[PDB]
């Protein structure tokens, strides 16, 4: 019934893992800093009309445990009626928070919902929360768990992506991320992080290596029992060609992102102008042993649900967990090169697990307005073999 | 809450003796057998004894657990475990819960309990000793300690998993003790921590045990009778699953286990690892109860019944002379004469000299015979650098191998084993020049794999002493000997080769004379099914994966390169002539066109440098890249389970034909022969047990096997149709 | 929009914390066991139409970490397209999963959603996840965090609930829970837990003390936050500590599932709706008292559904503390005959992430047994939040 609109989408810069600028900043502070930025942009907004806060977090332990979303509500002085809920759908947790917010608004029982995600991987590394599958060898023996690094190499092996092919994509992602920063694309969306005195901590994506060459990517070295376990299911494959290095895989970084979602009546009541409209969402999945092929059926589903095709989409944004995942995605749906991750991706700027989905969502919101384009499709491969896709339309 | 099985009859197993110092000596002595076994009599006996330890706790200061048998305690009631149906899971759970309730009481008595291990402490027996606070072992010959429950498809259910993990941690207990059921000699048992100290003779055990109790009560007054996991501040070695150091590599343990099992459906190691990890997350009592549920899951399962049938009942019936002719006595062996110094003859000379026999290794040239002895020197070299044998026993072993090239050096030989090239007239000449030099009572053995024994026996005059003694490469690591009985072969020669096989540490099966015998004939159908699937257009990687995931030690195409495709074609030429004499000729197996296409291209196997795999510097390196274009690989993609079933059923159905024709005289020979001879997967219990223990979508049992066989016959050909003997 | 319906609602028994029957059971198994029961009750359901599995969990660490909802999908052999997401909204996590499932159905972009929660507090105790607030003292100093038991004592002090008052409610919770088990009310919905051999582990809520007496409750002993609470509530001189272990929720293990789908999704699978999700709401109150949040959430879910207190036949409020229920009863003038009519967490237990789905499924069954129309389900939440849901029998 009600249509869900995006009114604002901001994110922090992404600080690297080793000697990172954000390592001294608690993940709660990253979220609170973005809430304060929303207050600076629209100070006359009635915060009591904010009915929930939904944050994605893949490792909700330690500094990220205890429903970090509710903590952000209390620590930022938001109204106590503004809710606060943490969710975890692995890599898509950021976009799942946005999708759930949009679906809650469409049901007519929520007015204005703040969504996003946060992940301080240098303070809470992935795997810190344990895992019901890692601690249960009775079932882990049967689901055939394999780290996503090997599943990516397997995709390159089956599809025939050479080491030079994945390195060529890694170079393109660096080049497009550098061109986006220098061109001022991220000027209004990346909110610099500061300490309690106002001193600067970080104002750019540290993980970027813009001076990357194809000759340096070839010098890198690729990243017991996992290789033989994968081939037990994909039995027609003799050997896995290990092509993915630290230069063509997503970076481990810290960051947070926020997206404001509400109905048309909610924005009109607060003097807000809609930036884009959530057209459709979809969740699907594929084989969990290869673990990174969920984007294709999820994108196919979100297109049929919205009554659209590839020719109707202006921009495609898939998370750059591994180069072969994106090349496989581009090959399946025949995505033109000029539409795919046009502003670089996680290979250059990093993949802060729970926050990535909201970051690349807000990235497409800005690029649609910058290009004066109409539609964008955002998708992410997920651990456990899942897939999430979302279609936004500029207003 | 009772130490007895039934809250609402057998003879007593344990003797009771309390001394003036208040030390109770529980001496296990089951009067219905030679070995203390964890049966219903023991459970009730230890139930009475443990009740008495609690009733007289005020006048008891220590407990010693001893045995009056030659062994300490070895074995459970396999006769009872194999009959446990899924509806009996309630009784199986209650039984192991009662066993461990007794041991937990003995463990928390408030006073030290010492195990006086006088001999083999295996499975339940070690679980008894693990419940004691101190373990003293007598360093006698033949003594072993370990938890071999996994080799019977079971798990250590009397506290073995829970206590080994508390003693050594998850990773060490699983890898060293639990997962493979390794047996340790008393010296090695102390080195890893299963035993705490040793004594020279069994007579010192009980005095040393009571002495340790006296010293423990005086030196450690508060810690006496308290295990490490019952003290405050206990830290499990290697950490708990929630510890950060272990939680990193712990999700990778099932993947390491699936790689070692190569995807085979053996569930026992999966359950042991599950019970170990789940148990380390809780207290000792809750962990022990979790171990009981996994044990009941295995015992009531089918794989455990397959492995119990093959590796306990069938193997014991064989070792008890099941196929050995009755009435015949023992006959010594003084000098073994090996004809031929190939890889077979060299391995025969090694396993014979390792048993103490004097071996005369002959070949056509002294250079050749000496190289065959070098096979034994290189094996003794690797055995010396790893510290498994001494320098003195290695020099005495090689001293018993005498290489030669003169037929006169076969003087005094009373046991001949020929290992020459597979050819009838060659074997006739080789035996003709030595049959009058060896002793007149000498066994004339032939290590032939396909040629009928009755034909080879015509080349000698003492045909009653001619017999087939078929070994398997590598002889130093293959446990079976296939004894083929010719028509004129006497029962005495059969028993003498039988006794020889046990003397060298191998397992024999008796086979009546027939082309292909049993092992060559059955493994041929296994290889033929793979080559057929390759001709049908199946990916070579999928075929090899199907072989490993079925449970075979080596995938079929890899094995074919080792069997030599040239020799594989000669078996096709030979079996062609035999059936042409009867009628209807013979239907050439589809694999025969695949063997010829490989020979025409000049790839005969590992011997010729190239086969289905490319061989560089001896080591095998990847499948032949031209293999996919030659046979149009990928055009046929059947289910992996169909590739697996085609290889398992072909061997199982061929085994049933051998049992019908009279080639084999028992299913024990069939199961152990297929497992130990050609590598049939152990989870099946043997190619004959596989029929009565088949499990899948159609159900379980002989009926489900026939159903699946007919399903395969409709798809892949009527060679999978079940014989009349399996129909009912 | 498109109406959301409840098609099934089941739960495990609640095993106690100390020497509990469910302590040896992994929380993943408690969920898989409930999934397998749903297959037993409806074998011909096309599981490919289940588009998402949403599970509430408050301490998602160790045996409960790594998106236990997705683990249940893969472990139980559910279709790989069925998703799986874990969410944490403290005590209301179970009802938030149901509410989110219902709202996803109402959006149209989901067909059939499996909702519920799981919590094994004997294996993953409360607080195992740490907490972004408890580890940042600079801001934990201004929020003035006070544990839930002192807020409940503060409620009893302000509203004037005596020690006998809160123990009287504790007695009727034990009584009504015992009458519900003896009457067979829970026969269809409490699925016993069994091991890998089918052996029984637990078939009843073993935290219940049905021989509770007024005299016995008076013997229990009550549980610098008191100073901190009175710094915000400065007109209060002394806090009357009246809550013990006999009038507070019990620490237990348990899990629950609620199948939610559209009318079209049910007709396509030949299913019959048992109740309809009328409205949901989320509000809050002071985060120092914490447990006064259910009152504005109930008023908002009534305003949103166009109903009043007189239109509700059954009120179900989680018995975290007796003073919370007594204040909720006093604020909205809830009659005694309509409030937690089959007992609550004081008697049977409060398995955090699963309680919301358990008490929701309790009301689906009682509406059918009583042949009543509407029920309102609400839970007080930590941090001062509130969640309320209205269902109507179909």
């Amino acid at each position: 019934s009600e249509e869900a609109f995006i009114y604002e989408a901001i994110r922090t810069p992404r600080g690297k893992q080793k000697n990172g600028s954000l390592h001294e900043v608690k993940p709660l502070s990253l979220v609170v800093g973005l809430i304060d930025e929303l207050r600076k942009r629209h100070p006359d907004l009635d915060e009591n009309l904010i009915s929930d806060v939904i944050l994605g977090c893949v490792s909700p332990v330690g500094d990220q445990g205890g429903d970090i979303a509710r903590a952000a509500v209390l620590a930022s002085g938001m109204p106590v009626t503004s809710g606060g809920v943490q969710l975890n759908r692995f890599c898509a947790s950021g976009l799942e928070a946005v999708n759930t917010a949009a679906q809650k608004v469409r049901s007519g029982w929520d007015d204005l919902v703040l969504a996003g995600g946060v992940e301080s991987m240098s303070r809470v590394p992935m795997g810190s929360d344990g895992g019901a599958m890692g601690l249960d060898p009775a079932t882990n023996y049967d689901v055939m768990f394999v780290p996503q690094s090997i599943g990516a190499d397997l995709i390159a092996t089956i599809e025939g992506f050479s080491r030079e092919d994945v390195d060529a994509y890694a170079l393109r992602s660096q080049q497009k991320a550098a061109e986006a920063w220098s061109g001022g694309y991220f000027a209004k969306s990346v909110v610099p992080v500061r300490d309690q005195n106002g001193l600067l901590i970080l104002d750019h994506d540290e993980h970027m290596r813009p001076d990357t060459t194809k000759e340096g990517l070839a010098k890198l070295k690729p990243a017991g029992g996992f290789d033989d376990v994968a081939l037990q299911k994909y039995h027609w494959v003799e050997k896995i060609n290990h092509v993915h290095t630290g230069g063509n895989s997503s970076g481990i970084v810290d960051g947070a992102a926020l997206v404001m979602i509400g109905s048309a009546a909610a924005g009109k009541l607060q003097g807000l102008t809609p930036r884009a409209r959530i057209v459709a969402t979809a969740t699907s999945g594929a084989d969990p042993v290869i673990m990174l092929t969920g984007p294709t059926p999820a994108t196919r589903k979100v297109l049929d649900r919205a009554g659209l095709t590839v020719d109707d989409i202006d921009l495609f944004e898939l998370n750059e967990a591994f180069a072969s995942v994106v090349l496989k995605f581009q090959k399946d749906l025949n995505i033109p090169d000029e539409k795919l991750n046009v502003n670089g991706g996680a290979i250059a700027m990093g993949h802060p697990l729970g926050a990535t989905g909201a970051m690349i969502l807000g990235t497409m919101v800005d690029e649609l307005e910058r290009r004066n384009a109409r539609r964008a499709l955002i998708t992410l491969c997920i651990g456990g073999g899942m897939g999430v896709a979302t279609i936004i339309e500029r207003v | 809450s009772s130490h007895h099985h039934h809250h609402h009859m057998p003879d007593n197993t344990i003797q009771w003796d309390k001394d003036a110092d208040g030390i109770v000596t529980l001496t296990m002595d089951d009067p219905s057998g030679s070995t203390n076994v964890m049966n219903e009599a023991y459970i009730e006996s230890m139930g009475k004894a443990v009740d008495r330890l609690v009733a007289e706790k005020d006048s008891i200061t220590g407990v010693v657990v001893a045995s009056a048998k030659k062994t300490f305690f070895a074995g459970g009631d396999v006769k009872t475990m194999i009959q446990a149906r899924p509806e009996d899971a309630g009784d199986v759970f209650n039984t192991v819960e009662t066993i461990k309730r007794q041991l937990r009481t003995l463990e928390t008595l408030g006073k030290p309990v010492v195990a006086a291990i006088n001999g083999a402490a295996l499975g339940g027996g070690l679980e008894i000793a693990l419940a004691c606070h101190h373990r003293i072992a007598a360093d006698v010959k033949g003594s072993q300690l370990g938890l071999p429950e996994v080799t019977l498809g079971l798990l250590p259910g009397g506290g073995g998993v829970t206590r080994t993990v508390r003693m050594f941690g998850i990773q060490n207990a699983f890898v060293s003790v639990l997962a493979q059921g390794t047996r340790f000699k008393p010296a090695k048992a102390k080195e890893i921590g299963l035993v705490d100290e040793l004594v020279a003779t069994v007579e010192e055990l009980v005095p040393a045990a009571k002495a340790w109790i006296k010293e423990e009560l005086k030196a450690n007054p508060d810690g006496a009778g308290v295990q490490p996991w019952d003290k405050k501040g206990y830290k499990m070695p290697g950490g708990t699953p929630s510890s950060p150091g272990l939680a990193a590599i712990l999700p990778s343990f099932p993947s390491n286990l699936r790689k070692q099992l190569k995807g085979a459906p053996m569930p026992a190691p999966r359950a042991i690892l599950a019970a170990a990890v789940e148990g380390a997350q809780v207290d000792f009592d809750t962990a022990s109860r979790i171990e009981s549920r996994y044990f009941a899951s295995l015992v009531t399962g089918q794989v455990a019944k397959n492995m119990m049938q093959a590796f306990f009942f069938d193997l014991q019936a064989i070792n008890a002379g099941g196929s050995r002719p009755e009435g015949i006595g023992k006959t010594p062996i003084k000098r073994i004469g090996v004809l031929g110094a190939g890889m077979m003859g060299a391995g025969i000379a090694y396993v014979s000299a390792k048993a103490g026999y004097e071996v005369v290794l002959k070949d056509v040239s002294l250079e050749a015979a000496a190289k065959g002895k070098g096979y034994s020197e290189k094996l003794e070299a690797k055995a010396l650098e790893r510290g498994r044998t001494t320098q003195e026993r290695s020099d005495a072993l090689l001293a018993r191998i005498t290489p030669t090239a003169d037929a006169a050096d076969f003087k005094g030989v009373d046991f001949v084993i020929e290992a020459v090239f597979e050819n009838q007239e060659l074997k006739h000449k080789v035996f003709g020049e030595i049959e009058d030099i060896v002793e007149p009572n000498a066994i004339l053995g032939s290590n032939t794999s396909t040629l009928p024994i009755t034909g080879l026996a015509t080349g000698v005059k003492r045909q009653e002493d001619f017999i087939g003694i078929h070994f398997f490469s590598p002889v130093d690591k293959m446990p079976l000997v296939e004894i083929i009985k010719g028509e004129k072969t006497s029962d005495e020669a059969l028993a003498r080769v039988f006794d020889y096989t046990l003397a060298i540490g191998k397992t024999p099966i008796v086979v009546n004379d027939s082309r292909g015998f049993f092992t060559s004939r059955v493994i041929g159908t296994f290889v033929n099914e793979a080559l057929a699937m390759l001709g049908e257009g199946v990916e070579p990687a999928s075929i090899e994966q199907a072989g490993s995931q079925a449970g075979y030690p080596a995938p079929p195409l890899q094995l074919s390169d080792e069997l030599n495709l040239e020799l594989m074609h000669k078996i096709a030429v030979a079996t062609r002539k035999g059936v042409e004499d009867a009628g209807g000729t013979y239907q050439p197996h589809p694999a025969e066109a695949v063997v010829e296409k490989m020979i025409e291209l000049g790839r005969s196997g590992r011997l010729k440098g190239a086969g289905f795999y490319e061989y560089a510097d001896g080591k095998r390196s990847g499948l032949w890249p031209g293999l996919r274009e030659t046979f149009k690989s990928g055009s046929s993609q059947p289910p992996l389970q169909d590739m697996i079933d085609r290889m398992l059923f072909a061997e199982a159905l061929e085994t049933q034909k051998c049992l019908d024709e009279g080639v084999l005289t028992s299913t024990a020979d069939a199961n152990i022969g297929s497992i130990m001879g050609i590598g049939f997967p152990p989870w099946t219990g043997g190619s004959a047990q596989f029929i009565v223990g088949y499990s899948g979508p159609a159900g379980t049992g002989k009926a489900a096997f026939v159903a699946r066989a007919r399903e395969l016959a409709a798809a892949y050909g009527d060679r999978f149709l079940p014989p009349e003997s399996l129909l009912s």
